[PDB]
């Protein structure tokens, strides 16, 4: 019958290791690098968009970073389409609360309720995991500004500053090496650019190749806006912080 | 007499590539050449006519489709596979779209839902990848003029100008040299032609080439009269008499 | 070899590897022997003990006052294909107020068995059985085989060792059928007939069962002394 | 309503009037109430129009799938299909259909489906509000292996008086003449059959 | 609601009133009873006005889509078809009552469909609570191979009819002709014989009259940014 | 008994020069017994305002409905729902619902961000649209509503003259239901500035 | 190597079992042709009865799908029926729904689509068939629409199928090339038959008795098969000029 | 390689191997032959005397489908069975609804389109089993054989199984011998001595011979089975050509 084509996506190796979701991580290896860094007055989204042509229409444009509610945003890396079916999940997951108990969704909330859907395709269904790793920048009133990032395994967890994609182990010793916990937003958008500069493939860093967004409790009278950035936006940020 | 494939015919591989995404991509490389160009006041597809016989009627094989009044389509790859998705493009614009809103989805959310498709052929239980890339150019008003490039894994991205299949390596580098954000929709029509020209062998008429633009709005092919905000299709199939005049000043 | 593997794979010269697999179950099983006249039906069965500590494995299973069977081969699977005779004879009984015959009893058998040699994820049923029944066209004995095959017979035997018992039923088809109106006679040949197929064991009091089903006999088994008279 | 189907020599005619109400006002004087199954099987259909056009759109249906697969059906085969969803929907349906057709073997049959979903075959038969005041005449007056003109004749006076009678039957009379020859449709205005 | 439809020599004709209701109150002067369903098939609806257009906007969807599907100009049977076995579904539950007319390649068509799921065919027909004043004038005065001039005429004074005589039915006149070989023209509000007259007197106050106790600004922006 | 009249209330609204109104009563009640004073029935989504009249526990679940979706359109179209669009929405929602309806009396009203164009629409419990003009009327004292409206509207008013018209239309109808008034506010619409008043009435 | 037994996608972006299910195609070793005329579409095929125990009449490739539309089928029988029984449903409910009866080309593409389904859903096998679709359509005239096992599908002014299409198709070829016509300028289906019948001689280089060949023509509003004695007529008239 | 392990793959010929290896196992059964007649058909099938044991006559192995059809087959008997009871749905079906029992040709394509469904899918196997059947309807006698690849046609003479050749090089001589045709009297007699001359290739155990037919005019157009005198008139027949 069909057993004879299984791939079996859902069992231990002798080692004790999802095949699979090794195998999925490996892929997002190979995606444009997201960093996340989080400051005492907001949080910072930069991410390398991957298929440098002169033809593509930036500013029409979204691989990276996605708008899941006014408070909460997600910088992806991996497979877009793959992505995509799971933000319109966190989406619907984030209305569902609001419309129940009146109240914006809490950050920790949605990004267990993502990383538990994974989870499933792990354990259950015979299905492929989903090959991406998201980062997730959002505010709220109880923990205030957060960071954190899922994978395919469904495992997630809290950062001060964070990266996925390609190069993680050397951004992440960058960061390591720079940051501090009293930092500011202004500082930390230097950082998450500088950062990808150094680790980047490419030979330079220029503005059509990135996406790059910020969280701010620095709206008018105590809110907090979601800045993802204009193409021209970013070519100011680069010039500002000298980089071009 | 029961599917027993609940399982995903597609998976990762200890390289963290997805084998049968990537072999799809290769039916698409191996598909006849097809282009878009976006205008200042409009976008143009393209592709070449691939007669399998000359007994064949090429005019009943449709490669660029009409999916709204103002999006169309065309591909590269497996044609079946474009008919079916095709179909599904128009319900799916009818469904979670036009049934709920009153009106076409925009070019960026039809789009979308295709790529969610695709998507899903990709993940589900039982199914291989659609074995196509799909070049979708239109028009909604508060986007404007817009062209997406769809492939099998679900991925799309918006270009300029692009081109999928055979010949797309140099008919891109072909683009870059030509394309400026101050072309007029026949500026794009007459470099979608010479384009089109480097990858096709036999004949190049308006018998072998089909041509379709999404530009002004269409009254006279609208069918009724008497009611002031519909004003007509924005997508429109160009005849082979309408490319061979072109073709004259080529 | 390689056509083994599932019930749903014929191999290159038309066979069903995972069927006659399952046949082979039957020939591990004890022995039973099954035989008629024109007025009665007779079962004996040799049960089998896991060790002298143990009982012996009950071989013979009533489906109705005039329908049982004798088993050999993986008993939980003659507990399913019984169970589902009961029911068969039971909606006969309710629906149409009449018992079931015995020809048709075996058809259903053949179909219930027949389904799991042609679909995926079943196996075959690993079970024999001797169906023993009186009906109105009189004395029926029944060969089931979990291929499918059902077969009417005079009389016949399943199990280890059962072409010994076979043989000498062959020989004697002309005395035994003539046994009308006399039971204990056709036990008799019955239990000489399983004697044939017996190696270093001897039939013993808890070792024998014998069912018996006929003109004015309800099917009824007998075990423990009530076989000793015919030891 | 007033219907009716009479077996004769050649074959069988159908007959019908022209009235549709709703209540007391006519909804349509003009309504076509002999309806086509197959090429020489039609219906005269009384009851709900909703339930009866439903039904014979169905066996239109069937008998389309039939003649596909299996060839021609008989007239019998096309009254066993009305009578399955008659039947089987009898709790929903308010239908009230006779069944007419030619074959070369059988040559004319009539069959009626009556409410509660049985099947009669029989030489002639009468159906609709208006045919309860013409069971006398069209007793006393059939005979059979009629012609074609008798029976066109026992047809017209029949629903004439049918229409005289009842107010839900009115307007033209409408005939299908079914034979070897083919399928003939036929019409008589009312100052035709009114002075009769 | 009255509602009528048609034909004449190369085409068929659709009229209907403007006014929807609710009980005895006027709720809408200037709606459109005559629904899109192709750009060359029209369906005029009387009965529950949701359900009218629901309806003829589930299939005008459909059509589209069978439409695209088969490459070909959808035809008025089509329609007809899925309406009537949708609306037979629902045994009447769907209050919808209509006229369906259009022109196909097999020509031009002139049905009417009721909420329970049974057709028609006519050459004239008329629906709603106006149905029997325009019938009135129907009977009267229709012919064969009406000209469009009088078919216009016809269909007008047949809605008209429905207006003066009958209170579930007034204000103006919407019609939609549809010819054979030409582009089907939808003509709204083609007669205005129901304009308010102007008032006695102007109503509008002087600033200030209505007492008020809080004044505030609603902020209807996305971030009042820094 | 008759779920649309045991709560109470009203919802009007009204077309001027270059701006709308929409204007609602504060009451909610069972039946005879006044509950609330504070039961406000007209929401906004950017800026598309949407009135709800009839049982109250419809027009809070419906707000709520609403405002998902169009926080979701907003994600996903990256624009703010327009008036003309969202009225198709509401109309689609309700017909959802047509053999288990929501017992409501929804009213929109906005201006058209792109052309400006002032808009109105209301709906029966089903969804059928009624896109007037002139004005809009919903709620237990409609009848009242459409003497007022039809007597005192002209058209092309002033957003500070309009602001009268709407608000002795409103008030003088509640006047003359049971079951509407204690306390009401109105809406001024403008193409980029919202003024909501809250007017001073008799509280019986 | 599990990707030739089921349909994925190989290294190159094929799918063998697609092009596989099309050399199934040739197993029965009978060619058809189909060509259009005025008023009409002709296809024969050829007719082969190996077993002299075989009840001639029942041996058939050309179905009657409706009343308007016929199909020959190149391949096995049972698949060919499958097919048949299929387009039977299709068909009539298409007409039970829509109110008209269903298009040649409407037909065409959804076996189409359904053959699709096949090559790209593991647990269904593509069927060995390539389906030619003939009727004279209400709005498009005379209609010729093939669709394959890949899910292909396109009209012809006329085609050919079977081990020796090649060869038919040439000689088709090289007529519509002088005559520079779409069709068979020819007012009775008689005559068309005997055109199609004499380029199917030529082509394949055999001669054919009434016993040889299998016959299918759509008029307006019926297609029909010919009997043998319909079909001796039309070799009598090509033999006697 | 690999290409017969599962049902429904082609391999690279086209051929379906598992749907071939089907044909193997009814080559391995008894022979069973059809015979058309003027106004019927005559079945007839080997039955091989395993042992003595076996009672004579009741393991009967032609099957009555409704009451106008004989089913007789070769190969795997339990999926011949099961085959048979599906017939039987799919006959009563067809008279339940159009009233009229079912046609040969209808019926025939009812188990074609059923079998031909078992060659679709890996989770099932194909049927171990040729069907010889048919009967008399409106249109007079049919007869057909029926293959696991769902394959069938009409014939004169139809023959299965292990003795499958020397029985169809019989059948081919009377129907060159009689062109206006057999009797139906004359076909069970023919059959008899068809069933005897094929059992040279099952020649080491001896075997029982079963008869049935449906005629228009010897059986009303009814399946009956051959009993008795009539019977004994087939076997003595059969008997004095063999010798
Ligand atoms: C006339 C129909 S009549 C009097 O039965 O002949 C019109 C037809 C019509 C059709 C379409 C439209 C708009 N596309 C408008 C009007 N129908 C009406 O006036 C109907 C009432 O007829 C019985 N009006 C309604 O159905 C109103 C909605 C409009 C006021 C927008 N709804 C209701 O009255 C109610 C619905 N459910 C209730 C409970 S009350
Ligand atoms: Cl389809
Ligand atoms: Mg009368
Ligand atoms: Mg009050
Ligand atoms: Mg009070
Ligand atoms: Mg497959």
């Amino acid at each position: 019958g069909s057993r004879r084509y299984d791939s079996r996506t859902t069992i231990f190796s002798p080692e004790g290791r999802l095949y699979q979701v090794e195998y999925a991580l490996e892929s997002i290896s190979h995606a444009g690098t997201a960093i996340g860094i989080m400051a005492s007055d907001g949080i910072v989204l930069a991410a390398e968009r991957k298929v440098t042509s002169t033809l593509l229409e930036q500013d029409t444009s979204t691989e990276k970073l996605y708008k899941l509610n006014d408070k909460i945003a997600v910088a992806v890396a991996g497979l877009t389409a793959d992505a995509e079916i799971l933000i319109n999940t966190a989406r619907i997951h984030a209305q569902n609360y609001l419309k129940t108990y009146n109240e914006d969704i809490p950050v920790e909330i949605l990004v267990r309720r993502l990383s538990d859907i994974k989870q499933g395709y792990t354990q259950h269904g015979g299905l492929r995991p989903f090959g991406v790793s998201f980062i997730y920048a959002g505010y709220d009133d109880r923990y205030g500004y957060q960071l954190y990032t899922s994978n395919p395994s469904g495992n997630y967890t809290g950062w001060k500053a964070i990266s996925v994609g390609a190069n993680t182990s050397a951004a992440q010793t960058l960061l390591q090496m720079d940051y501090k916990d009293d930092m500011k937003v202004d500082d930390a958008i230097e950082l998450a650019l500088k950062t990808l500069s150094k680790t980047t493939d490419s030979s330079a860093l220029t503005y059509d190749r990135l996406e790059f967004a910020t969280i701010r409790k620095g709206a008018n009278d105590g809110e907090v806006y979601q800045k993802i950035f204009k193409p021209q936006e970013i070519k100011d940020i680069l010039v500002k912080t000298g980089i071009t | 007499m029961t599917d027993r494939y609940s399982f995903s015919l597609t998976t990762f591989s200890p390289s963290g590539k997805l084998g049968q995404i990537d072999y799809a991509l290769t039916a698409v490389k191996q598909g006849v050449t097809s282009l878009g160009i976006k205008a200042t006041n409009g976008v143009v597809i393209a592709t070449e006519k691939k007669s399998s016989s000359p007994l064949a009627m090429s005019e009943t094989l449709s490669k660029v489709s009409l999916l709204t009044p103002d999006i169309g389509a065309v591909y590269s790859g497996m044609g079946p596979d474009y008919r079916v998705l095709v179909d599904k493009s128009r319900k799916v614009a009818h469904t979670s779209y036009k049934r709920i809103y009153g009106e076409y989805p925009p070019t960026k959310l039809l789009v979308s839902e295709v790529a969610k498709i695709m998507q899903e052929a990709t993940q589900s239980g039982g199914v291989r990848p659609f074995g196509v890339s799909l070049l979708i150019a239109g028009h909604d008003e508060f986007n404007g003029f817009s062209l997406y490039q769809v492939d099998p894994s679900g991925s799309y991205f918006p270009w300029k100008a692009t081109a999928i299949g055979k010949g797309s390596v140099a008919a891109k580098t072909f683009l870059e040299k030509r394309w400026n954000d101050e072309l007029e929709l026949e500026d794009a029509i007459h470099i979608a032609l010479l384009t089109l020209k480097e990858s096709v062998e036999g004949e190049f008429n308006g018998d072998t080439i089909e041509l379709a633009i999404i530009g002004d709005e269409n009254p006279d092919l609208l069918g009724y009269t008497g009611i002031p905000t519909d004003k007509g299709p924005r997508f429109r199939k160009l005849t082979s008499q309408e490319i061979n005049d072109r073709l004259e000043a080529l | 070899n390689n056509y083994d593997g599932d019930t749903v794979t014929f191999s290159p010269t038309g066979r069903l590897f995972q069927v006659e697999y399952a046949l082979e179950a039957i020939k591990q099983g004890s022995v039973t022997v099954g035989l008629r006249s024109n007025t009665h039906a007779v079962l004996v069965a040799l049960k089998r003990n896991a060790d002298e500590l143990s009982s012996y494995q009950k071989k013979i299973i009533k489906c109705d006052e005039h329908m049982g069977l004798s088993l050999a081969g993986l008993a939980p699977d003659a507990r399913v294909l019984s169970n589902y005779l009961r029911q068969q004879c039971n909606y006969s009984s309710l629906v149409f107020n009449r018992k079931l015959a015995v020809e048709r009893a075996g058809h259903l058998l053949c179909d219930k068995a027949q389904k799991n040699t042609q679909s995926y994820g079943g196996r075959p049923y690993g079970v024999g059985l001797l169906i023993i029944g009186y009906d109105k066209s009189g004395a029926h004995l029944l060969e089931f085989q979990p291929s499918g095959n059902v077969t009417e017979l005079y009389g016949t035997a399943i199990g280890a060792r059962s072409q010994g018992a076979k043989t000498y039923l062959e020989r004697t088809l002309d005395t035994f059928i003539k046994i009308d109106g006399n039971p204990d006679e056709l036990i008799k040949a019955g239990v000489e007939a399983i004697s044939q197929s017996l190696r270093d064991e001897s039939l013993t009091v808890d070792n024998l069962s014998i069912a018996i089903v006929g003109k004015d006999t309800p099917f009824t088994i007998y075990d423990g002394e009530a076989v000793a008279k015919y030891i | 309503t007033s219907i009716m189907a009479v077996t004769f020599k050649d074959g069988v005619i159908l007959g019908a009037d022209s009235r549709t109400t709703t209540g007391a006002y006519i909804a349509n004087r003009v309504t076509d109430k002999l309806t086509r199954v197959h090429d020489k099987i039609w219906c005269c259909r009384s009851g709900s129009a909703a339930d009866t056009q439903a039904i014979a759109d169905i066996v239109q249906y069937h008998l389309e799938l039939y003649t596909s697969q299996y060839g021609t059906p008989s007239t019998e085969t096309a009254a066993s299909v009305f009578k399955e969803l008659c039947y089987e929907n009898k709790d929903n349906l308010t239908a009230g259909i006779i069944v007419a057709g030619y074959d070369d073997k059988n040559k004319g049959e009539v069959y009626t489906i009556p409410l509660g979903g049985s099947v009669h075959k029989l030489p002639y038969a009468i159906a609709g509000s208006g045919s309860t005041f013409i069971y006398g005449y069209c007793d006393k007056n059939f005979r059979e292996n009629m012609s074609k003109e008798e029976t066109v004749d026992f047809i017209k006076h029949s629903l004439s008086q049918a229409i005289k009678w009842d107010g839900s039957s009115g307007g033209v009379i409408r005939m299908v003449v079914l034979t070897a020859a083919g399928v003939e449709r036929l019409i008589f205005y009312p100052d035709e059959y009114e002075q009769l | 609601t009255t509602i009528a439809g048609l034909v004449f020599q190369d085409g068929v004709i659709l009229g209907a009133d403007t006014r929807a209701t609710n009980d005895s109150v006027v709720a809408d002067k200037s709606c459109e009873k005559i629904h899109f369903i192709a750009p060359k098939i029209y369906c005029c609806g009387a009965g529950v006005a949701a359900d009218a257009e629901a309806v003829t906007q589930l299939i005008g969807s459909n059509i589209e889509l069978h439409s695209l599907y088969t490459s070909r100009e959808p035809r008025v049977v089509s329609a007809l078809q899925m309406l009537k076995q949708h609306l037979f579904k629902y045994q009447g539950h769907i209050g919808a009552y209509l006229i369906v007319a259009g022109v196909d390649p097999t020509g031009s068509h002139l049905f009417s469909i009721h909420a329970h799921g049974s057709t028609d065919v006519g050459y004239y027909l008329s629906l709603g609570s106006g149905s029997l004043a325009a019938m009135a004038v129907l009977e009267s005065h229709w012919k064969q191979d009406l000209t469009k001039e009088e078919a216009i005429k016809l269909a007008s004074d047949a809605i008209q009819a429905g207006i003066w005589n009958d209170l579930g039915s007034g204000s103006n006149v919407d019609v939609c002709v549809m010819e054979i070989g030409k582009d089907a023209e939808y003509l709204r509000n083609y007669l205005t014989p129901n304009v308010r007259e102007e008032k006695q007197k102007s109503y509008k106050f002087p600033r200030g009259t209505t007492a008020v106790l809080k004044e505030s600004i609603v902020n209807i922006c996305d971030i009042q940014e820094e | 008994s008759d779920p649309s009249s045991i709560n109470g209330g009203i919802v009007v609204a009204m077309t001027g020069k270059d701006c709308v109104a929409i204007a609602c009563d504060l009451r909610l009640g069972s039946q005879s017994l006044g509950v609330s004073n504070k039961f406000e029935k007209i929401f906004h989504y950017g800026h598309v305002f949407l009135g709800i009249t009839g049982l109250a526990t419809d027009v809070t679940t419906l707000n709520e409905m609403f405002r998902y979706k169009t926080n979701l359109y907003k994600l996903k179209e990256e624009r703010a729902i327009e008036p003309e669009t969202f009225t198709q929405l509401v109309s689609s929602s309700l017909y959802e619902r047509r053999f288990g309806p929501y017992f409501v009396g929804p009213v929109v009203a906005g201006i058209n961000s792109k052309s400006g164009k002032p808009f109105i629409a209301g709906f029966d419990l089903i969804g059928c649209i009624d896109e007037a003009k002139d004005f809009i009327v919903s709620g237990t004292a409609s009848d009242q509503l459409f003497g007022m409206c039809e007597s005192l509207y002209e058209p092309n008013l002033e957003p500070e003259d309009l602001f009268e018209t709407i608000s002795q239309a409103l008030l003088n109808a509640a006047d003359r239901d049971a079951l509407s008034g204690w306390g009401a506010v109105v809406y001024i619409i403008k193409k980029d500035e919202v003024v909501k008043r809250y007017l001073k009435m008799r509280q019986d | 190597g599990y990707d030739r037994h089921i349909t994925i996608f190989s290294p190159e972006g094929r799918l063998y079992q697609v092009e596989y299910a099309f050399k199934a195609t040739n197993q029965t070793n009978i060619n058809s042709l189909a060509v259009r005329g005025k008023d009409c579409t002709v296809v024969i095929s050829q007719k082969k009865v190996p077993d002299k125990l075989l009840d001639p009449t029942t041996v058939s490739y050309i179905f009657c799908i409706s009343r308007t539309i016929g199909m020959v089928v190149n391949g096995p029988i049972p698949d060919a029926r499958n097919a048949a029984l299929r387009a039977k449903a299709e068909a009539a409910e298409f007409r039970y729904k829509y109110g008209y009866d269903m298009p040649c080309d409407v037909l065409a593409k959804r076996m189409a689509n359904l053959s699709q389904i096949y090559t790209q859903r593991a647990y269904m096998r593509p069927l060995g068939v390539i389906l030619t679709f003939v009727s004279v359509d209400e709005e498009l005239g005379p209609s010729i629409y093939k669709t394959d096992p890949a899910g292909y599908y396109v009209g012809y002014k006329a085609t050919a199928t079977g081990p020796k299409q090649q060869e038919i198709t040439t000689n088709l070829e090289n007529h519509f090339k002088k005559s520079k016509i779409d069709h068979i300028n020819e007012e009775s289906w008689e005559k068309v038959v005997e055109f199609a019948i004499t380029h199917m001689i030529d082509a394949l280089g055999t001669e054919f008795s009434k016993n040889d060949l299998e016959v299918g023509v759509a008029t307006k509003d019926k297609f029909f098969t010919l009997s043998a004695e319909n079909i001796e007529e039309r070799l009598v008239a090509i033999a006697e000029q | 390689t690999g290409y017969d392990l599962s049902n429904s793959v082609f391999s690279p010929d086209g051929r379906n191997f598992q749907v071939e290896y089907a044909v193997k196992a009814v080559e391995n059964g008894t022979t069973s032959i059809g015979i058309k007649c003027n106004d019927g058909v005559v079945f007839a099938v080997e039955k091989l005397i395993t042992s003595k044991l076996l009672v004579p006559q009741k393991n009967v192995k032609i099957q009555v489908v409704d009451r106008h059809i004989g089913c007789v087959y070769s190969g795997l008997i339990p999926d011949g069975r099961h085959l048979v009871n599906r017939g039987r749905e799919e006959a009563a079906s067809f008279k339940k609804l159009y009233k009229t029992p079912i046609p040969i040709p209808a019926f025939a394509d009812r188990l074609g389109q059923y079998v031909q469904a078992h060659t679709l899918y890996n989770s099932v196997r194909p049927f171990g089993v040729s069907t010889i059947f048919g009967g008399v309807d409106k249109n007079g006698a049919h007869l057909y054989m029926l293959e696991p690849s769902g394959s069938y046609w009409g014939y004169k003479g139809a023959a299965t199984g292990k003795g499958r050749q020397s029985a169809k090089a019989e059948l081919e001589k009377l129907v060159d011998h009689h062109p206006e045709g057999l009797s139906a009297r004359e076909a069970v007699k023919q059959a008899a001595k068809i069933i005897y001359l094929a059992h040279e290739d099952n020649k080491e155990k001896d075997f029982e011979l079963e008869i049935s037919w449906c005629s228009l005019s010897e059986t009303n157009g009814l399946h009956k089975f051959v009993k008795g005198d009539l019977l004994q008139e087939a076997i003595d027949f059969a008997q004095k050509e063999i010798n």
